[PDB]
RNA sequence: AACGCGACGAUACUACCCGCACGUUGUAGACGUAUAAGAAUAGGCUCCGGCCUCGUAUCCUAGCAGGCGAUUCCUCCGCCGGCCUCGAAGUGGCCGUCGGUAAUUCGCGUAUUGCAAUUUAGACACGCGCGGGAUCAAAUCCUUUGCAGACGACUUAGAUGUG
């Protein structure tokens, strides 16, 4: 009995879009890292990997969990929040929710 | 340090309104649960009468022809006042708003779901913490009986008996913390020499 | 104001066959840079005398840093600034380490008390109290007394302002 | 007459008061410029102890239980430091709850993935042991 | 003319409603509840005086 | 100007106990116990010497210095009143209706009752509690005259004020009629 | 008209709530508060006035008044309210 | 006044786009009345002007006076 | 409040309750979703020794996604009962049975998913199935009533009866 867990990701929420006061930019996400709350700590997590896992109706190829992938490109701001680029913009429902970042490629 | 949690269960107790409110608002659009505690021992800056003076021009504004629909419904609990300040730091009139709001509970006292949880506080919304020592502050509790709120000596009661709990298990809490120092004190003297040492030397 | 250094400008009008070797005027200005302490050198020397740029030329613009600038000292500034009512006098001392550090402090405070400008006020003399029983002004009076010693009552402590959430209720002892 | 009075016991700066920085380096209080700044310096021969002479404001100190006994106003870095060597300063500070908090971080910092994993098998033989006696009572 | 709400009126009510009404009243109900008297007098979890569990919410559903 | 230091004593005699928590003042002495609370205002409380009390405050403006003067006449009376108490007189005078004064002690609330009659003929009785601690008596030494003692200065007056306002008059002459209850001398008992 | 009776609809039930029980003090005895009756009319009546101060004073006065039929109400349950920041 | 219980209409702080040009003309217009007005100058203008002075609060006055004394000597000599 | 809530009565099928078997079922979004004093901030906590800037803390945290057999251990976790306790929008404690259990040390097994591809794994609700227990209901139309009424609505009465 392991009773331990499984995590090898470091969580983060997908906040908004690049946007000014009243455009917005799908092409380019904004995420919030947990632990992360300065432009240092988040140089750390530039270039790496970040998948939005979110479920479907319909099984497809054996799951209905589809996944949209992305990179971490730069740090926003001061504090800590980090801009992401994926495959497809992200479905803009959901601003507020969970996402996964790797610790790979990794160059420690 | 930016944890995220199930539910933060906030003590309102010595909070400014307004601020606590700020940071409630961003909280919940970033996808947070949040439960507040306590909305009537909330604090108002600045002297009570002005805080008395704003809800009676509050009181004023009311819709002429019907005042049954489209009006502003005036609510007196302790809760809704501080929930009509977050609701107005939040798009409630678009779908992503009204989801944030229902990530969002206020309670007056400490309802027994909560009486057993974990109570966090605000540093940047403590009264103690942002006011200066001579300015004057008011309590969300006591306008809100003043302009009508029906319940303020049946929350007093439940508080009396909460705290009364409370105490109890304080004397359980402190004969557990008094056993486990015992425990430790004799397992010291026999756990092992070389393993002392390394916990010492790796910080524990 | 900003960061400020003393400027030693020495500046002359051109030599003409009239009068060669002409006057070599010299002045002691506050400024954030080189560019800004030739601007005020010309800018006062076009009030007091009648030197200007066209027919001026800048001999020697040098620092001039402070001789102990780890020694604490009283300073007293006289200065001038103008107001909608007309120009007045005031006196003023500041206890400071360096006299650039004296007169930053004069122009935050003069704009926090008589929402004075840099363009309004003119420092006529700043000079080191070389001894107590100079200090006239009682707020450097008490600071220069026998045997300080003060408390720090009501000390709000440092939290990140990212640690939105606090376990404990924090204390403003120490 | 009996007066019995429980209100406050703060520290004083004062010259001679030794006040920790957020570096975790130490400078004792020379002259006091206003209610907000000092004029410190740490002489002390450990470089993490160590802070040149100049100005620290009050707001980013903190202030120690260490006072120098009878150290004179204005003293330049030559006395400062034999005052600092004759008290034992750094003796006393390493002796210090602050300081042994201060280290207590430091070696947790330093664990690496192979300590943390000892640290955790380490704690469990001496919970197994602290859970026995605690049965007993 | 004094209002119904004015505070001399009240004052006024308020010992009527002690000295005068108040004795009188107590006496007709000490006779009331005497005749409702004499009509009403014509293992804790096995037996329910430990009192147990009979048979939208407040929390969010972790 | 953020005056650094500031400071203020109060002495205290032989047969007190001055206990002070936080900024609760509880003051012990041969007449009884006084306490009062002081929360609201900043003040380092201190013993300098063996029977003086010292009060200070760090960092304050004029307001906050003035604020010390307060607090030291406020604690200096209440050490006034458990050592020599306080008492307060008054005289009610009339011209035609004698004043009926009934001084009674009730068990309930432990507080004295003054219930006044025949003010210039009116037939309404006027009643006023006493503030607790507050004892009246109706001196047989003068007079229409009525004692008014304890061992807290503001209960005593405020309690001596009470007889005087609700004894007055109303849509007449002041200059005509004279009737009333006024406070004639003030002191201490001791 | 009057304000205060504003929403002239048709009452919610045919039967009418009380809304207000007198304020409770225990320490007067046990007793009850309400009962039913059905109307039946009204009649007139003669009564011998003893109101002091009135015109009508040790006189015969003739009034209107309203009868109730009110047999013994039966009781068959009870319930229990507990105190909430809720009402 | 029972202003706390019974507030009046509040006086709205609200800016219109209509006063504000209408703000700003005024303006423009009192600043160009004085220019004019400081033009027909009926009034008479010197040269120098009243120097206040040291202030007497300066520590230094003795030895700032002593020093302008003296200047006015030596270059009186000098010249 | 016709999109606020509570208590109670009777609920025919459907499936009402219980157990487990899954769902090519929905979820503004599990991945250790761990952590209850109260009160003051010009003071407080204590085991009464002392302690308090600091939750960068405490707990839990190893094993084919966590096997099998030992060596060794009475530590922790879970289900059921019995006694009680929890009502502000209702739970936890104690005891007993049974099941699991590295605090120490081994033996056997892991390969091949081929150099990464969400590590499809949680909770709630909903539905489909068995096998055990349980129940045999109402409302409306209709006729009637006038305490009601523009029409609906409403107060009534229609099963043997004071109809």
């Amino acid at each position: 009995p392991s009773e331990a867990g499984h995590r090898l990701y470091v969580k983060g929420r997908h906040l908004s879009y690049q946007r000014g006061r009243r455009n917005t930019h799908p092409k380019t996400s904004l995420i919030k890292i947990e632990g992360v709350d300065d432009t240092a700590a988040a140089n750390f997590y530039l270039g790496k990997r970040v998948a939005y896992v979110y479920r479907a109706q319909k099984e497809v190829r054996g799951t209905k969990i589809r996944v949209i992938w992305g990179k971490i490109t730069r740090p926003h701001g001061n504090s800590g929040v980090v801009r992401a680029k994926f495959t497809h913009p992200l479905p803009a429902r959901s601003f507020g929710a969970s996402v996964r970042i790797m610790l790979y490629p990794s160059s420690i | 340090m930016s944890s995220f949690e199930s539910v933060v269960v906030i003590d309102g107790k010595g909070h400014l309104l307004g601020r606590l409110a700020s940071i409630v608002a961003k909280q919940l659009l970033s996808g947070q649960k949040i439960v507040v505690v306590r909305c009537e021992a909330l604090n108002i800056s600045g002297e009570f009468f002005r805080a008395k003076l704003k809800y009676h021009a509050y009181l004023r504004k009311m819709t002429r022809y019907n005042p049954t629909r489209g009006g502003p419904f005036h609510f007196r609990a302790p809760s809704r006042i501080f929930y009509k300040a977050v609701r107005g730091m939040i798009p409630h009139k678009t779908a992503r708003g009204a989801a944030a709001l229902e990530r969002l509970k206020v309670f007056e006292g400490v309802p027994p779901p909560y009486d057993k949880k974990k109570k966090m506080v605000v540093p940047q919304a403590l009264r103690v913490l942002r006011l200066q020592p001579g300015r004057k502050y008011c309590t969300v509790g006591r306008l809100s009986h003043e302009v009508g709120w029906k319940y303020q000596d049946v929350v007093a009661r439940l508080e009396e008996r909460r705290k009364a709990k409370g105490a109890a298990y304080y004397e359980r809490k402190k004969l557990a913390a008094r056993q486990l120092s015992e425990a430790k004190k004799a397992a010291a003297a026999k756990v092992d020499p070389k393993v002392s040492e390394a916990l010492a030397a790796y910080g524990y | 104001m900003g960061r400020l250094q003393e400027y030693q400008v020495i500046g002359r009008h051109l030599p003409t066959e009239a009068n060669p070797n002409p006057a070599l005027y010299r002045m002691r200005i506050f400024a954030p840079n080189e560019v800004v302490a030739k601007s005020r050198f010309w800018y006062f020397l076009r009030g007091l005398k009648k030197v200007k740029k066209a027919t001026g030329e800048i001999v020697s613009v040098n620092v001039i840093s402070e001789k102990h600038p780890l020694k604490v000292k009283n300073f007293g500034i006289w200065l001038r600034y103008d107001s909608r009512s007309g120009t007045h006098n005031m006196y003023k001392e500041y206890r400071e380490t360096s006299r650039v550090a004296a007169v930053e402090a004069m122009y935050a405070d003069m704009a926090a008390r008589h929402r004075a400008r840099f363009r309004s006020i003119h420092i006529l003399k700043v000079v080191e109290l070389e001894k107590t029983e100079d200090v006239k002004r009682p707020y450097i009076k008490q600071l220069v007394a026998k045997n300080l010693s003060f408390p720090l009552p009501h000390r709000v402590p440092k939290i990140s302002t990212k640690k939105i959430f606090s376990a404990k209720r924090p204390s403003t002892f120490s | 007459a009996e007066i019995n009075v429980e209100a406050t016991s703060w520290r004083r700066v004062e010259v001679g008061r030794v006040l920790k920085l957020e570096n975790g380096s130490l400078a004792a209080i020379v002259e006091i410029i206003d209610h907000k700044r000092v004029l410190a310096d740490g002489p002390s021969s450990d470089p993490k102890l160590a802070t040149p002479r100049g100005i620290v404001p009050l707001s980013r100190a903190l202030l120690t239980p260490i006072v120098i006994p009878k150290l004179p106003r204005g003293a330049r870095t030559g006395a400062v430091k034999k005052a600092w060597e004759a008290y034992g300063v750094d003796a006393k500070w390493k002796e210090t709850n602050w300081a042994k908090k201060q280290l207590q971080q430091e070696r947790r910092q330093s664990l690496t993935d192979f300590d943390r994993f000892k640290v955790m098998r380490l704690k469990k033989q001496r919970r197994f042991e602290e859970r026995k006696a605690l049965a007993k009572i | 003319a004094k209002s119904a709400r004015a505070s001399r009126i009240k004052e006024n009510h308020q010992r009527f409603k002690k000295n005068i009404a108040g004795p009188v009243e107590a006496a007709r109900l000490e006779r009331l509840s005497a005749k409702l008297m004499a009509i009403a007098q014509a293992s804790g979890v096995k037996s329910g005086k430990s009192i147990g569990r009979k048979d939208s919410s407040i929390v969010f559903p972790m | 100007m953020r005056y650094i230091h500031s400071e203020e004593t109060i002495p205290v005699p032989e047969n007190l106990k001055v206990s002070i928590k936080s900024r609760l003042v509880t003051v012990e002495g041969p007449r009884g116990k006084l306490q009062k609370d002081l929360s609201h205002i900043a003040v380092n409380f201190s013993v300098v010497k063996k029977g003086v009390i010292g009060l200070e405050i760090h960092h304050g403006s004029r307001k906050d210095v003035a604020a010390l003067r307060t607090v030291r006449t406020i604690i200096n009376n209440m050490i006034i009143g458990v050592t020599k108490g306080f008492k307060y007189k008054m005289r009610y005078v009339y011209a035609h209706f004698p004043i009926n004064v009934n001084v009674e002690k009730n068990a309930e609330t432990g507080c004295y009752e003054v219930e006044i009659r025949n003010f210039i003929g009116e037939k309404i009785v006027r009643k006023v509690v006493m503030a607790p601690g507050v004892e009246v008596e109706i001196s047989k030494a003068q007079k229409d005259e009525l004692i008014l003692s304890g061992n807290s200065l503001e209960a005593v007056s405020q309690s001596a004020a009470d007889i005087q306002q609700i004894c007055k008059v109303r849509n007449k002459d002041i200059r005509k009629f004279l009737d009333g209850i006024y406070v004639s001398e003030k002191g201490n008992i001791v | 008209g009057s304000l205060a009776f504003l929403p002239r609809k048709r009452a919610a039930r045919h039967r009418g709530r009380v809304k207000s029980f007198p304020k409770d003090d225990p320490k007067k005895p046990v007793h009850l508060t309400a009962a039913m009756g059905y109307k039946a009319g009204m009649t007139t009546i003669v009564r011998d006035l003893d109101r002091p101060g009135a015109k009508a004073h040790k006189k015969e006065v003739v009034e209107a008044v309203t009868i109730i039929d009110c047999p013994p109400m039966v009781v068959v349950g009870l319930v229990g309210y507990i105190e909430t920041p809720r009402g | 006044a029972g202003t706390i219980n019974k507030p009046k209409k509040p006086t709205s702080k609200r800016k219109t786009t209509r006063l504000r040009a209408k703000i700003s003309k005024r303006a423009a217009e009192k600043k160009r009345k004085e220019r004019k007005l400081a033009r027909k100058n009926p009034e008479w203008r010197s040269k120098l002007k009243k120097d206040p002075g040291i202030p007497n609060l300066f520590p230094y006055k003795e030895r700032l006076l002593q020093q302008r004394e003296e200047e006015r000597i030596r270059r009186k000599e000098e010249l």
